[PDB]
RNA sequence: GUAAACUCCUGAACCCGGGACGAAACCCCCGAGGAGGGGACUGACGGUACCGGGGUAAUAGCGCCGGCCAACUCCGUGCCAGCAGCCGCGGUAAUACGGAGGGCGCGAGCGUUACCCGGAUUCACUGGGCGUAAAGGGCGUGUAGGCGGCCUGGGGCGUCCCAUGUG
RNA sequence: GGGAGCAAACCGGAUUAGAUACCCGGGUAGUCCACGCCCUAAACGAUGCGCGCUAGGUCUCUGGGUCUCCUGGGGGCCGAAGCU
């Protein structure tokens, strides 16, 4: 039935990266695109494209990964060490401009859905607006 | 427990109970001795300790310890109760305040005399 | 060469007909106070030999620390299975506020300004490992934009 | 000023009066989750023109009776028994609680 | 009421040389250099490993003994040093050297930080042409810390000030051996001060 | 333990002289009973604050010293007397009882009891859990409630920004 | 209402210091059926239900398809990552 597609997607990106997949898919959505756009446009994923799976609209997300490491377990670096949905359906999270988190002292990001559109944490403070704290990445 | 569960049932506020019902939440409680005695201590240790039942102005009747070597409490001695458990003596929740009322301080004691109502000597 | 210091020493045991033979444990940190830090744990039938072994094993497992002027680049909530620790940066003149363990580590790390808290198990040994793995995961805007570079 | 709110009529049995049920929502003080809550109001209807299942707008007004302190302002949309049923069913279940 | 009593025992405990007294502490002993070990029946016994608390404590008491100031006062400052924006560590030292009785010592008018207080209470001091006897006084920047009118001619004052000339003192201080005046140029500074105490240690101690 | 004595230096207390601010308006003439101007009265505190002169070295306690937790030795005592916030100490060799020496910590205060928050991340929103440690309902059906897929448009309740009022 | 076998309780034998038991010889309610109550359990995977996502190897039950195999639905084991 799916309760929340967004957290699913984030989870699909998360479980994908843990194994170092080249890319995975996820059902299409105007909204989901925006999250990927900002996600890739911030250097977390290579990009995406509206692929097709049995006439079913999906968005194939191309993953990014660090270089190989030295020593035991050359498990490469992650480009997304931490992805997590904030405002859940079980409890929506809305914020005023002031409240927006600093996320990992600037290093991190945090998508917000707002009446200006979807935009990262710094962007919100930039054009001075607040909205649903969708999630955050770093 | 899901947020919704929390919205409904909520969290259970702790509430603790007074380790010492000296009543009135008072720091001290006057009372009259009634059974000056001598009880054996708990399991690990051994040495007949000095205790006394007291009828308090708070209505209750409780046992309390007598600090220091030797004392001067008889059946009708008035005394001031301090409160402070004794791991050795099960059931004793209070302490006699030496040097107040019919309670006498320790005779000829140089160290920590304050904890026993003993003036400083010459 | 480096500043040597240990968190704890402990005597364990092991039953055996007629009695109980002992070993000693030694949790030791080593640091330059400029970035290099490491932690070792060695066991040996006597204390001194135990501290030495710990000192040795310690000098092995080293790690750099991206100190941004006495402080840390960014906070982190690393959980070492049972134990959990939280590092968090702070302005100068704050000092290192932490438990006996991370205190010993962060100090030899050349850190001087950072607030912390030991949530979960307080076990020294695991709290130690937790702090290490914690530092091992710190990053700077460099390494970061370096990964979001992929050039 | 002179507060005004919207709700469905859930009673018309009274003379020149109707009971209006108004919901309202707001984030939980400690848990955030937008939670619902509602309340019945006795409204003054000097013609019983408004009937069961009507969604309306009642306005803070001069005291008409012990409980009546709002006059019905205007009909929002007629016929919505579906909502009335929810409120009536909510009641029905109360029977299944006592002992 | 301040310390009073055997001070050189402090020299010995903190292990460091505490320059409280005048001549002596430069002679062949601040008490030290004859008994570098701590007081008491022991002291000269195999020293015991010190706890984090031992350290944060002593390094704190060492700074307090230095200014020979009360615990209540010392503390009310540290907290006041926190409210103020600016490195609380250095700032706290800042509020310390701004302390009047101390100004008098750093301006050389007195042989000791303690005889400095004495001179102060007895009123031998002035600040912008106004007598002051409260060692506590927070000396603002740009203040005529001069000797009292009456006080000028006096065995000690003359003697101390006499000995003082030539000896350039305090980067943030301006001694005028002429009229026996002096000025609090500005709040001191991190390196302008030198003291056997890592201030960060005191910060860590007052976290508890 | 520079601790004392001793040497020198300053001068709390005490004595003497001076001695307030707080008090300008009411009221009275000039003007007009207005605006303006001018004139005078009133101090409980108090001979107090404060200024000036003379001027004596001039109270120190209380807690603690086994680990937490800064601070160790001698003697007495022998599961006795007693200690104790928890862990625990005492049964001839006690830094834990009692005294002393010394030490540590605060200081006109020091300790004790009571109470509140903290630590307690141990009611966990921040920020906890439920295979074996406390914890999944014996299993279903279903009511209210809570929650809900992709696209287009209207409204703008939630949400968000601004100004303004209030705070 | 039914009652062959078995069998709490019960009686006897044995064992033992005792044996109100384990073993033996007997034996009733019950166990069986109808209708109606009772509603508990180590009612245990000691693991709530639904959905999506994250290596594979092998074993088996059952469907579909020209079929050293491919593709659904169950039942076990071994085990990536990961969790503990
Ligand atoms: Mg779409
Ligand atoms: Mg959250
Ligand atoms: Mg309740
Ligand atoms: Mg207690
Ligand atoms: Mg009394
Ligand atoms: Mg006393
Ligand atoms: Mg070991
Ligand atoms: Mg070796
Ligand atoms: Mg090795
Ligand atoms: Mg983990
Ligand atoms: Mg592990
Ligand atoms: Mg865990
Ligand atoms: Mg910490
Ligand atoms: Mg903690
Ligand atoms: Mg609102
Ligand atoms: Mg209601
Ligand atoms: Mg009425
Ligand atoms: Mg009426
Ligand atoms: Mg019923
Ligand atoms: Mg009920
Ligand atoms: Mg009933
Ligand atoms: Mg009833
Ligand atoms: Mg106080
Ligand atoms: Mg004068
Ligand atoms: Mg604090
Ligand atoms: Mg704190
Ligand atoms: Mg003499
Ligand atoms: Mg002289
Ligand atoms: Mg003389
Ligand atoms: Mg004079
Ligand atoms: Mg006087
Ligand atoms: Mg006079
Ligand atoms: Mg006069
Ligand atoms: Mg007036
Ligand atoms: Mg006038
Ligand atoms: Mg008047
Ligand atoms: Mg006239
Ligand atoms: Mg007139
Ligand atoms: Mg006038
Ligand atoms: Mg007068
Ligand atoms: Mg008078
Ligand atoms: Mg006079
Ligand atoms: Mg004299
Ligand atoms: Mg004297
Ligand atoms: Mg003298
Ligand atoms: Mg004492
Ligand atoms: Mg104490
Ligand atoms: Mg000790
Ligand atoms: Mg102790
Ligand atoms: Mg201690
Ligand atoms: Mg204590
Ligand atoms: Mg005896
Ligand atoms: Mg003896
Ligand atoms: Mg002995
Ligand atoms: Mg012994
Ligand atoms: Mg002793
Ligand atoms: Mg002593
Ligand atoms: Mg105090
Ligand atoms: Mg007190
Ligand atoms: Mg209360
Ligand atoms: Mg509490
Ligand atoms: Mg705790
Ligand atoms: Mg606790
Ligand atoms: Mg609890
Ligand atoms: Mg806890
Ligand atoms: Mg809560
Ligand atoms: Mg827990
Ligand atoms: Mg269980
Ligand atoms: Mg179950
Ligand atoms: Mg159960
Ligand atoms: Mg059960
Ligand atoms: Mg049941
Ligand atoms: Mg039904
Ligand atoms: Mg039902
Ligand atoms: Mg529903
Ligand atoms: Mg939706
Ligand atoms: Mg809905
Ligand atoms: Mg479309
Ligand atoms: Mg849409
Ligand atoms: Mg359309
Ligand atoms: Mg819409
Ligand atoms: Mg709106
Ligand atoms: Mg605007
Ligand atoms: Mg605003
Ligand atoms: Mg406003
Ligand atoms: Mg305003
Ligand atoms: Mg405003
Ligand atoms: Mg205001
Ligand atoms: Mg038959
Ligand atoms: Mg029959
Ligand atoms: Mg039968
Ligand atoms: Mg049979
Ligand atoms: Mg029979
Ligand atoms: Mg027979
Ligand atoms: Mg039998
Ligand atoms: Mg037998
Ligand atoms: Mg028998
Ligand atoms: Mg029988
Ligand atoms: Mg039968
Ligand atoms: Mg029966
Ligand atoms: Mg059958
Ligand atoms: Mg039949
Ligand atoms: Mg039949
Ligand atoms: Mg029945
Ligand atoms: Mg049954
Ligand atoms: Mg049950
Ligand atoms: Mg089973
Ligand atoms: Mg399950
Ligand atoms: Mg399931
Ligand atoms: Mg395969
Ligand atoms: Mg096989
Ligand atoms: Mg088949
Ligand atoms: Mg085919
Ligand atoms: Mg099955
Ligand atoms: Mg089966
Ligand atoms: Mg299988
Ligand atoms: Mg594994
Ligand atoms: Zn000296």
């Amino acid at each position: 039935m799916l309760t929340d597609p967004i957290a699913d997607m984030l989870t699909r990106i998360r479980n994908a990266t843990r194994v170092y997949k080249e890319s995975t898919d996820v059902p299409a959505s105007r909204f989901k695109e925006e999250i990927l756009r900002i996600l890739a446009r911030e250097g977390f994923i290579k990009g995406y494209e509206r692929v097709d799976v049995d006439g079913k609209p999906y968005l194939r997300v191309y993953l990014k990964y660090g270089p190989r490491r030295q020593g035991p377990d050359p498990r490469p670096e992650q480009v997304i060490h931490h992805i997590r949905r904030i405002s859940k359906p079980g409890r929506r999270v809305y914020v005023g401009v002031k409240e927006i988190p600093r996320v990992r002292r600037g290093l991190g990001i945090a998508i917000l859905s707002t009446s200006k559109g979807v935009l990262t944490d710094r962007e919100a403070r930039k054009l001075g607006v607040g909205g649903e704290l969708i999630c955050e990445v770093w | 427990p899901t947020i919704n569960q929390l919205v409904r049932k909520g969290r259970e506020k702790v509430r603790k109970k007074s380790k010492v019902p000296a009543l009135k939440g008072a720091p001290f409680r006057r009372g009259v001795c009634t059974v000056v005695r001598t009880v054996t201590p708990k399991k690990p240790n051994s040495a007949l300790r000095k205790v006394a039942k007291v009828r308090l102005t708070s209505g209750y009747e409780v046992t309390a310890y007598i600090p220091g070597e030797g004392h001067n409490l008889q059946e009708h001695s008035v005394v001031l109760i301090r409160g402070g458990r004794v791991k050795d003596l099960p059931g004793v929740r209070y302490h006699i305040v030496r040097g107040v009322y019919d309670a006498a301080g320790v005779k000829d004691r140089k160290k920590s005399r304050s904890k026993y109502g003993t003036k400083k000597p010459k | 060469d480096f500043e040597e210091k240990m968190i704890l020493i402990r005597r364990t045991a092991r039953m055996q007909a007629g009695g109980r033979r002992f070993r000693f444990g030694a949790l030791v940190v080593v640091g330059d106070r400029q970035g290099r830090v490491g932690l070792g744990f060695g066991k040996a039938p006597e204390v001194p030999l135990a501290v030495q072994k710990a000192g040795y094993y310690a000098r092995r497992n080293m790690v750099e620390v991206p100190l941004q002027n006495g402080t840390i680049p960014h906070e982190i909530e690393v959980e070492f299975g049972a134990s959990k620790i939280v590092l968090k940066p702070a302005a100068p003149g704050t000092g290192v506020i932490a438990g006996a363990v991370p205190r010993a580590i962060l100090e030899l790390a050349g850190v001087t300004d950072i607030l912390t808290k030991e949530l979960g198990s307080r076990n020294p040994i695991n709290i130690a490992y937790a702090t290490m793995e914690a530092l091992r995961q710190l990053r700077t805007k460099a390494d970061v934009e370096r990964l979001r570079k992929g050039e | 000023p002179k507060k005004v709110l919207t709700g469905v009529v859930v009673s018309d049995k009274m003379q020149k009066t109707v009971t209006v049920l108004v919901e309202r929502q707001f984030p939980h003080p400690l848990y955030g989750k937008v939670i619902k809550r509602s309340k019945k109001y006795l409204a003054h209807d000097p013609e019983e023109k408004y009937k069961l299942g009507d969604v309306v707008e009642i306005i803070e007004s001069r005291p008409i009776s012990k409980r009546k302190r709002f006059r019905v302002l205007r009909l929002v949309e007629s016929g919505r028994m579906d909502l009335v049923e929810k409120y009536l069913i909510r009641r029905q279940n109360y029977q299944s609680l006592s002992k | 009421g301040r310390y009073i009593g055997p001070v050189c025992r402090l020299c010995r405990r903190e292990g460091v040389k505490l320059y409280l007294k005048g001549e002596r502490c430069y002679s062949p002993k601040c008490a030290m250099e004859r008994r570098p070990y701590p007081p008491g029946q022991h002291g000269q016994k195999r020293a015991r490993r010190p706890s984090d608390y031992a350290v944060r404590l002593r390094e704190k008491q060492k700074l307090r003994r230095i200014y020979g100031i009360s615990e209540r006062q010392f503390r009310n400052l540290f907290e006041e040093a926190s409210k103020k924006k600016g490195v609380t560590g250095s700032v706290f030292l800042g509020l310390l050297e701004s302390r009047l009785d101390n100004v008098v010592y750093r301006l050389g008018f007195a042989v000791s930080r303690r005889q400095a207080r004495q001179l102060v209470r007895h009123g031998h001091i002035t600040v912008n042409g106004r007598r002051v006897d409260l060692p506590s006084y927070r000396v603002r920047p740009g203040d005529e810390i001069a000797v009292a009118e009456k006080s000028r001619n006096l065995e000690l004052i003359r003697q101390n000030l006499e000995a003082m000339k030539g000896r350039k003192v305090g980067p943030w201080l301006s001694l005028d051996v002429e009229g026996m005046k002096g000025k609090f140029l500005r709040l001191p500074d991190r390196e302008d001060l030198a003291l056997p105490v890592n201030e960060q240690l005191v910060i860590e101690f007052y976290s508890r």
